[PDB]
Formats: structure tokens, C-alpha cells, sequence
RNA sequence: CAACGGGGCCUUUC
């Protein structure tokens, strides 16, 4: 059964950007995919997204511009220590200049140099380069 | 999908989106209930009741018209059935199976069916024991299953 | 089917189990229904349905025997013959033959 | 391809798929109301009707069950609501 | 008049409002039963970018069906009473705060007292005589967000020009983005 | 003065 959306979503968005696809539809468009898709939006991403409202969980068109390489999930959401960020974005990410490791903390959903700028941590939940 | 088969089927309703009362529906939601009501008495089980209104009268779903549930008001108005219905009907099921394996019992495809059956109807009765729609005793015995459906 | 007649008695209208009680349900002619067990006993079967041809009550006879019968209408006893006095909200008055 | 409007389909294309796989997903089926031989009423039956629909005040036959939509008996006016 | 209609302390505008109800209730035999159990409390104006404004017209949720069921007549007639107003009917829901961690508990707050819950309904009442037949939210590349209600073409023309007033009764109810759009 | 982070008030809400 589907055990992550957020999963899903990713890996549609994954394979629409790298098959050269302009958008994507992911569904069922969950809260922490809307705000993944925030961050990724911020950063640049992705383009513009639209959920769409049925009157089921939703879902959700993102504009793809091309300068996505990869997004994914980190399953599980390994609790992540505030020393933790530096191995994870070391395991994760391409580079020490660009690239984001997405956390959940509690004071939202934002990249690892969000969260290391509020000195906050939380559980990964994902990556973006 | 199909829990105890390898079936993909999809097939299903697709309500719409529009959660009012359509436009052209000019009938009473306690018209609704009363003929809700007077098919539960009549002796119909919720899907039944669902089914002979969105057919024969222009309801397209109690729950948009009269604001509620059909079982939900059915308890409302004291005809909730002993057991919940699909459970009912998934322990008839059962009886008949094992009264054609008393005949038969050679029927090893039909000996696996039960087990199936039964598998679903223990599932089924640890959920509604979890969310007390039975009581926490509530026990499914093939040698009274008949006598629980009736 | 019948069954499901049987059971919408048992739940709302009146009825009596048992040959002593039909029996005196026909005499007194509250009787408006009795159904006979298939391995009911050759002369009590007879029997009943002399008490129900001078009473002019119908007569069912259920395909199965006694213990058929006690499980249709719901009960964990043998029944031989039931009679039904009031019909409740159930169509099995009407809807026979 | 590589870019299409997903938002914004075609209404042939959205009426070609399937009725859960529309970008927003409702049901193809419908309401007649369907003329009785006598007055009183103008029956409302479903589409895809499962019960052999019977007349509110009187005692034929409107439609009959079958696969998909149902029969509707050879003699009736019928509209779609 | 200002003591059955007000239910409230009294406001200057409100006096006209129940002037022109009670007024048209006299004028109406075959409409003396309707207007008499409708009341409502505060009326709120919120302008608009054509010069015009909206009378936000507060009933907290009862007999709405029966508002709803006399209001594609009445609005008209509030409307002519005084010009370059666009009148519409809202009911007036409370939002209950979703609670805190260590907050203090209090009994389970229904889904109804949500704050999306009652955007949505205030959406509903904003365009009633139309039936919302789609939503969608556009995630602008700025970071703001813009909600798009597609609406029934049937019956729009009652709405249709006054589409611009709802936005920003929307806006200066709830504080966010709303565009309308009839899918033709 | 720009960014980055904090706290308090309304906005139907402490
Ligand atoms: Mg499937
Ligand atoms: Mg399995």
C-alpha cells in the first residue's frame, strides 16, 4: 500500500524531470508535500505548483524548469542532532556550496542551512540538488 | 488491492464533488428519513435502503441530503442491527459455506474459502472489538455462526 | 426468501413455537400462518393441517426438519411447527404460494 | 510532448478517460425523470439502476437491472435531469 | 425594527437595513411569513475597487436555509433600496483555535470551528446562488498563495458582476488571495 | 540602510 506520499510525490517529480517533462501530477498531495515543495519552490527548483481540490486528500501540478537533478526521501525519518546535519548533508549532497537537506523540526519544514541558522534539528525527511 | 485474492480491480463509485443537495431534488430531507426509516423496518440493511433510494426516489446520497449517515440514522432512531452488516453478511456467508461443506467435504477448494472467509470475518470482528462496536467478548464460533445470524 | 420473511416475524410481529401452542392458536383462530417442519411426524403434520382446514389457516411447509426450523426463526431449540399470530411489518402473509 | 497543460485538459480528452482518472473525478451516471402511463408523478430513476424500479402509484415495470444502465421497458418518455 | 432585527447594540447603518425589511415585509402578503423570524446582527462594509461597496449582512446559522431560500429576491430589492452596493449574506461561524500542546483541554473542538472549515462556508455563502464547482490553489514562485473558485455557469448572472466585490470581502475577511473563474 | 534570525499585539484567537 502507499506508506509515503511524500515518497510518491518525489519520485514523480523525479522521473518527469529527468524523462525532460515541463510539470508533473503527484497525488494525494499532502501537507508536508506542499511544504517540500515550498522549500524546493524557494530554492528554485521547481516552478509553479497548483493543488488541485478534489474532495479527497487532493492533488497537486508542479512546473518543472529544468533545474532539478535529484529530489528524494530519506525513509525513515532518522532523528537528526544538530552534529548530525554535517554527516547527513556529507552522505546526501553533491557539494558543500549548494544542495539542501530537508528537515522536519519543530519550527516548520526547511533546509539544513534554515535549520542550522535557527539552530534548530528535527528528523530528515529529504534532499534537493 | 483484494486482500485475500491477487485481483486489481478498481471498480468502485466515484461520488461527485458537489457535496449539496442537487439542484432538481425538491424532496424533504425528513421525507428522506421517514422513508429511511420505514425501509429499515421493513427490514433492509443500509446498503439496501442506499440503493432502493438512489433507484426509486431522486436521493443520490442521504449523507448530502439529510446531513447524516443511513446507519448513523438508523441508530438514531433505534433500528441499529445487533451486528454491523457487513460483518453480518460475511458470517452468513460463512454458515452457507460450512453447511455446503457438511454436505460435500470433499470440497478442498471450498475448505480454502472458508478459511478465507473466516480470516475476514476475525479481522473484521477485531476491529469493530477495538472500536467497541462490539463488545470486547464478541467471538465468532463456526458451531453458533448461524445462530448469530439469526 | 422465506427465511428472511421468518426472521422479520420473529423481530416484529407475534408469533407461538411449538405443536401445543399452534394447536391452541388455530382453535382460538388467531392463526394466520403455520409452518410445518419437513420431518414433522406424519400424523401430527395431518393433524395440523385439519386444525388449519376447520380454522382456515394457511399452511407452509418448511423444506427443512426441526432444527432447520428453531434456526430460522432464530432460536437454539428444535421447532416442529410455528404460528404466526401477527405479521408485524413482514410481507410473508401475503407473498406465499 | 515534454509540456502540456495538466491543469487544463481538453473536454474531449477529460470525457475519453475514465471516470477515477479525471483530473478531478465524478460519476458518468445520471437521473431521469420518467413519465408513468398514469399522472401524479414523474418517477426519478437512476442511470445505472440495480432495482426494477416500479411505478409510485401504480404497478409496471420502469426499468430492469442489467450490466451497466438499465432497461427502461420500451414504453416511456423519459428525461435527463 | 431596530429591537426584532438588530440583536445587537445599535449601529447607524443597521437602521436602514431593518427599515427596508420591515418595509418590504408590509408591502408583501404572500411574503409576511418569511421576513418576520429573519433577523440578523452587525452588517460590515467593505469597499471596493470600483467605488462601490459591500454590505456584509451576518446571521450566525440559523434558518440560513430560509435566508438562502428568499434571498435571490430580497438581495436585489437591498440592493436598489441604495445604490452602488453589492449585498451579501454570510453566516457568522466562530472559529475555536486549534489547541496547543500544553494548552488546557477543552471538549474536541468541531471540525465545523476549524479555520478552513469556515473559510470555505464563508466561500459558499460569498457565492450562494452559484455552486463552487472546483477549487484550486496556484504556489506562486513569490511564496504567496492565490485561491481559484470555479463556479456553475448556471445562475451565475446574479454574481457575475459583483465577482470583483467578493474578492475583497474574501480579502478583508479571511486576509487571503481569491480569484474567480466560470469553466466555460 | 540589506540580509539573517528573536519577542509582543490585534486580525472571530490571549
Ligand atoms: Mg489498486
Ligand atoms: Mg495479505
Amino acid at each position: 500500500t502507499r506508506s509515503s506520499v511524500l515518497a510518491d510525490a518525489l519520485n514523480a517529480i523525479n522521473n518527469a524531470e529527468k524523462t525532460g517533462k515541463r510539470q508533473v501530477l503527484i497525488r494525494p498531495s499532502s501537507k508536508v508535500i506542499i511544504k517540500f515543495l515550498q522549500v524546493m519552490q524557494k530554492h528554485g527548483y521547481i516552478g509553479e505548483f497548483e493543488y488541485i481540490d478534489d474532495h479527497r486528500s487532493g492533488k497537486i501540478v508542479v512546473q518543472l524548469n529544468g533545474r532539478l537533478n535529484k529530489c528524494g526521501v530519506i525513509s525513515p525519518r532518522f532523528n537528526v542532532k544538530i552534529g548530525d546535519i554535517e554527516k547527513w548533508t556529507a552522505n546526501l549532497l553533491p557539494a558543500r556550496q549548494f544542495g539542501y537537506v530537508i528537515l522536519t523540526t519543530s519550527a516548520g519544514i526547511m533546509d539544513h542551512e534554515e535549520a542550522r541558522r535557527k539552530h534548530v534539528s528535527g528528523k530528515i525527511l529529504g534532499f534537493v540538488y | 488491492g483484494r486482500m485475500h485474492s491477487a485481483g486489481k480491480g478498481i471498480s468502485s463509485s466515484a461520488i461527485p464533488y458537489s457535496r449539496n443537495a442537487p439542484a432538481w431534488f425538491k424532496l424533504s430531507s425528513e421525507s428522506v428519513i421517514e422513508q429511511i426509516v420505514k425501509y429499515a423496518r421493513k427490514g433492509l440493511t443500509p446498503s439496501q435502503i442506499g440503493v432502493l433510494l438512489r433507484d426509486a426516489h431522486g436521493v443520490t446520497q442521504a449523507r448530502v441530503i439529510t446531513g447524516n449517515k443511513i446507519m448513523r440514522i438508523l441508530k438514531s432512531n433505534g433500528l441499529a442491527p445487533e451486528i454491523p452488516e457487513d460483518l453480518y453478511y460475511l458470517i452468513k456467508k460463512a454458515v452457507s459455506v460450512r453447511k455446503h461443506l457438511e454436505r460435500n467435504r470433499k470440497d478442498k477448494d471450498a475448505k480454502f474459502r472458508l478459511i478465507l472467509i473466516e480470516s475476514r470475518i476475525h479481522r473484521l470482528a477485531r476491529y469493530y472489538r477495538t472500536v467497541a462496536v462490539l463488545p470486547p467478548n464478541w467471538k465468532y464460533e463456526s458451531a453458533t455462526a448461524s445462530a448469530l445470524v439469526n | 426468501s422465506i427465511n428472511q420473511k421468518l426472521a422479520l416475524v420473529i423481530k416484529s410481529g407475534k408469533y407461538t413455537l411449538g405443536y401445543k401452542s399452534t394447536v391452541k392458536s388455530l382453535r382460538q383462530g388467531k392463526s394466520k400462518l403455520i409452518i410445518i417442519a419437513a420431518n414433522t411426524p406424519v400424523l401430527r403434520k395431518s393433524e395440523l393441517e385439519y386444525y388449519a382446514m376447520l380454522s382456515k389457516t394457511k399452511v407452509y411447509y418448511f423444506q427443512g426438519g426441526n432444527n432447520e426450523l428453531g434456526t430460522a426463526v432464530g432460536k437454539l431449540f428444535r421447532v416442529g411447527v410455528v404460528s404466526i399470530l401477527e405479521a408485524g411489518d413482514s410481507d410473508i402473509l401475503t407473498t406465499l404460494a | 510532448v515534454l509540456v502540456q497543460d495538466l491543469l487544463h485538459p481538453t473536454a474531449a480528452s477529460e470525457a475519453r478517460k475514465h471516470k477515477l482518472k479525471t483530473l478531478v473525478q465524478g460519476p458518468r451516471s445520471y437521473f431521469l425523470d420518467v413519465k408513468c402511463p398514469g399522472c401524479l408523478n414523474i418517477t426519478t430513476v437512476f442511470s445505472h439502476a440495480q432495482t426494477a424500479v416500479t411505478c409510485e402509484s401504480c404497478s409496471t415495470i420502469l426499468c430492469t437491472p442489467t450490466g451497466g444502465k438499465a432497461k427502461l421497458s420500451e414504453g416511456t418518455s423519459f428525461r435527463r435531469k | 425594527p431596530q429591537a426584532k432585527i438588530l440583536s445587537q447594540a445599535p449601529t447607524e447603518l443597521e437602521l436602514q437595513v431593518a427599515q427596508a425589511f420591515v418595509e418590504l415585509e408590509n408591502s408583501s402578503p404572500e411574503l409576511k411569513a418569511e421576513l418576520r423570524p429573519l433577523q440578523f446582527k452587525s452588517i460590515r462594509e467593505i469597499d471596493v475597487a470600483g467605488g462601490k461597496k459591500a454590505l456584509a449582512i451576518f446571521v450566525p446559522v440559523p434558518s440560513l436555509a430560509g435566508f438562502h431560500k428568499v434571498q435571490t429576491k430580497l438581495t436585489r430589492e437591498l440592493e436598489k433600496k441604495f445604490q452602488d452596493r453589492h449585498v451579501i449574506f454570510l453566516a457568522e461561524r466562530r472559529i475555536l483555535p486549534k489547541p496547543s500542546r500544553t494548552s488546557r483541554q477543552v471538549q474536541k473542538r468541531p471540525r465545523s470551528r476549524t479555520l478552513t472549515a469556515v473559510h470555505d462556508k464563508i466561500l459558499e455563502d460569498l457565492v450562494f446562488p452559484t455552486e463552487i464547482v472546483g477549487k484550486r490553489v496556484r504556489y506562486l514562485v513569490g511564496g504567496n498563495k492565490i485561491q481559484k473558485v470555479l463556479l456553475d455557469s448556471k445562475d451565475v448572472q446574479q454574481i457575475d458582476y459583483k465577482l470583483e466585490s467578493f474578492q475583497a470581502v474574501y480579502n478583508k475577511l479571511t486576509g487571503k488571495q481569491i480569484v474567480f473563474e466560470i469553466p466555460s
